């Protein structure tokens, strides 16, 4: 019980921290698209 | 020899029983601070989100 129990705990915590840098990664990227989207709508509302 | 055998063994038994719960609680404890931690994130990125854009 206590290695199974272990070892299924265990793969749930990596799991739970791979999500937490997965949303991590995810608003950074994110944001990184929204600032880039930004800057191309002032360069093309710039250039009409 | 059996009685000290089965007060030996009654003791471990115990012991053992006692990590085993030790190590529940303890994962357990990780596991759903892990979760809240994640929700928390993912709120804080969605809001980030919103406000950039």
């Amino acid at each position: 019980h206590r290695q199974k129990f272990s070892k299924e705990k265990k793969e749930e915590l990596e799991k739970l921290k791979n999500e937490i840098a997965e949303v991590k990664a995810e608003k950074e990227k994110k944001a990184s698209q929204l600032k880039n989207e930004l800057d191309n709508r002032l360069k093309q509302l710039e250039r009409d | 020899e059996l009685y000290q055998e089965i007060k030996k063994l009654q003791f471990d038994r115990n012991q053992e029983n006692k990590e085993y719960d030790n190590e529940q609680k303890d994962t357990n404890l990780k596991i759903q601070n892990l979760k809240e931690r994640l929700l928390y994130k993912k709120a804080r990125a969605q809001l980030k989100n919103q406000y950039k854009e």
